[PDB]
């Protein structure tokens, strides 16, 4: 089986540099050219360029020429896409794909990397703060609000994994500050109030911050 | 005072066939027939001269060309043979007097996942002349449009590599090859057998 | 920004057949046949659906057809089903051995019963108010189609300060969700009459209300 495996996600501050790696396996590494293709979130695919693994010869799209560099190492059968002096324009997913052959024959991409998300923002790592949204008082919903964290993502379980259904964990907002916030509600029958005990478990691994907060009617 | 056969045959790195190496041995004694009885060599073949009786024959110098190819191509290192190694990499003359020694190197020249260090020329506009050596990296124009040193459609990097992995068939496994070319000049003496 | 001209949105009902255009220049789709078509499901890598104008890779169902005419390639899906809903990109090689893509086409498939949004509005909590801040959270869930407007009212007045709303997200029941957050100092939180949230969908609107304790 042919496998293109990319590096893990990267979060960087503007002005820094990043080098995405893409390792090929299951075929003759020198036989095919490599394509780099970037996709800004919510937008379309943009050809970044191609590199020949055996000669190192490259051709960059006119949009990315100069400030992007493609390299390769055939000792490890890996291709590298490096952009230095990031801007926040560069927040995107970066893909490697196997292209045509050494004699420019099978001109398509059948095997793609999984994609590397590169998130460039001037914020820095800050664990969230979670608050309980008290139930209402036809049925009643309680919630957990995860305010001001960076970067994404956070995992929100309800009742120690023991509560599977009725939970709506919503995608985060991104405020002007540069931090995300998120909410997770559980809808429970009307006059179910102090029936069970209702703790939401929030974890935000980049901070190293997980907290378990319990939601209950107050006063 | 006899010539370093030990580290031409047992040399740790071998050359790629497009950049085949040559060692010119001179002014020594030589014993060839502890080598003719192979045990180590899957091919030992000779042309114009014959392996017998040659520790009693002499020349003025010895040339040792060494490289690495795949098994199914060792049949090409012989006078009058064709194919991309004979046409574009290493060519022996029709008048060749010499020999050709080849042995399997899979246990040291292969690598799991591919050893891409050994290359060969796959494109060239004309065949090589005997003992010619081409290490051009020029982009190969396979059409009517010029290339201007950049790869593209019908414009190719002329080299390609073998990618020896240990799980291949013997026909696609690495074989180390040494060719010995014997010098007949009307001039002095040099390397002889015992 | 040279891309192959491709319609932004196409759709069609199940069992029917749609076609997505993609229009290039002389120098690519017109001269060569190196046109290919990739499908992207949200959050994953693009998948090669068609190559060499008309050829399907192994595993791609026969429902995907390729064609080319003049400078315009086009991809046809017959017997449209649910999971064909995705982004579709055309791409092609150019006469200067470069690769170009199309703008992309989002394909949805019709026939879902249309659902009205279920909104719940939560006021700031005690522990948050004791940290000198306050946030109202309007959570809109389980609606289709995924396009709603949101408006916040202090008293019954417009608010332009401190509201942030999500773009609609598709949940695992192929319905949509959104959130909005209005941030206030506690002093403003208990100043005004009441805080409220009007979500407009269908053209209709739905209102929720909350008052300080
Ligand atoms: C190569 O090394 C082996 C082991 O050391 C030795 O037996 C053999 O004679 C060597 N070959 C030459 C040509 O010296
Ligand atoms: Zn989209």
């Amino acid at each position: 089986e042919v496998q293109l495996v990319q590096s893990g996600a990267e979060v960087k501050k503007p002005g820094a540099s990043v080098k995405v790696s893409c390792k090929a396996s299951g075929y003759t590494f020198t036989g095919y050219y490599f394509h780099w293709v970037r996709q800004a979130p919510g937008q379309g695919l943009e050809w970044m360029g191609w590199i020949n693994p055996i000669s190192g010869g490259t051709k960059y799209a006119q949009k990315f020429q100069g400030w992007v560099t493609m390299t390769r190492a055939t000792s490890i059968s890996t291709v590298y896409m490096e952009v230095s002096r990031l801007r926040s324009d560069d927040t995107a997913v970066y893909y490697c794909a196997r292209g045509h052959t050494y004699n420019w024959n099978y001109a398509y991409c059948d095997y793609w990397g999984q994609g590397t998300l590169v998130t460039v923002s001037s914020a820095s790592t800050k664990g969230p703060s979670v608050f309980p949204l008290a139930p209402s008082s036809g049925t009643a919903a309680l919630g957990c609000l995860v305010k001001d964290y960076f970067p994404e993502p956070v995992t929100v379980s309800w009742n120690s994994g023991a509560l599977t259904s009725g939970v709506h964990t919503f995608p985060a907002v991104l405020q002007s500050s540069g931090l995300y916030s998120l909410s997770s509600v559980v809808t429970v029958p009307s006059s179910s109030l102090g029936t069970q005990t209702y703790i939401c478990n929030v974890n935000h691994k980049p901070s190293n911050t997980k907290v378990d907060k319990k939601v209950e009617p107050k006063s | 005072n006899l010539c370093p056969f030990g580290e031409v045959f047992n040399a740790t790195r071998f050359a790629s066939v497009y950049a085949w190496n040559r060692k010119r041995i001179s002014n020594c004694v030589a014993d060839y027939s502890v080598l003719y009885n192979s045990a180590s060599f899957s091919t030992f073949k000779c042309y114009g001269v014959s392996p017998t009786k040659l520790n009693d024959l002499c020349f003025t110098n010895v040339y040792a060309d060494s490289f690495v190819i795949r098994g199914d191509e060792v049949r090409q290192i012989a006078p009058g043979q064709t194919g991309k190694i004979a046409d574009y990499n290493y060519k022996l003359p029709d008048d060749f007097t010499g020999c050709v020694i080849a042995w399997n190197s899979n246990n040291l020249d292969s690598k799991v996942g591919g050893n891409y260090n050994y290359l060969y020329r796959l494109f060239r506009k004309s065949n090589l002349k005997p003992f010619e050596r081409d290490i051009s990296t020029e982009i190969y124009q396979a059409g009517s449009t010029p290339c201007n040193g950049v790869e593209g459609f019908n414009c190719y990097f002329p080299l390609q590599s073998y990618g020896f992995q240990p799980t291949n068939g013997v026909g696609y496994q690495p074989y180390r090859v040494v060719v010995l070319s014997f010098e007949l000049l009307h001039a002095p003496a040099t390397v002889c057998g015992p | 920004s040279y891309v192959l001209t491709q319609p932004a949105s196409v759709s069609g009902s199940p069992g029917q057949s749609i076609t997505i255009s993609c229009t290039g220049t002389s120098s690519d789709v017109g001269v060569y046949n190196y046109v290919s078509w990739y499908q992207q499901h949200p959050g994953k890598a693009p998948k090669l659906m068609i190559y060499d104008v008309s050829n399907r890779p192994s595993g791609v169902s026969n429902r995907f057809s390729g064609s080319k005419s003049g400078n315009t390639a086009s991809l046809t899906i017959s017997g449209l089903q649910a999971e064909d809903e995705a982004d579709y990109y055309c791409s092609s090689y150019t006469s200067s051995s470069t690769l170009v893509f199309g703008g992309g086409t989002k394909l949805t498939v019709l026939g879902q019963p249309k659902a009205a949004p279920s909104v719940t509005l939560f006021p700031p909590s005690s522990e948050e108010l004791q940290a000198n801040k306050a946030t109202l959270v309007c959570l809109i869930s389980d609606f289709y189609p995924g396009a709603v407007t949101v408006a916040w009212k202090a008293d019954s007045s417009p608010v332009k300060a401190g509201v942030e709303t999500t773009t609609p997200s598709k949940q695992s029941n192929n319905k949509y969700a959104a959130s909005s957050y209005l941030s206030l100092t506690p002093e403003q939180w208990k100043s005004h009459r009441s805080y409220s949230c009007q979500v407009t969908h269908e053209g209709s609107t739905v209102e929720k209300t909350v008052a300080p304790t």
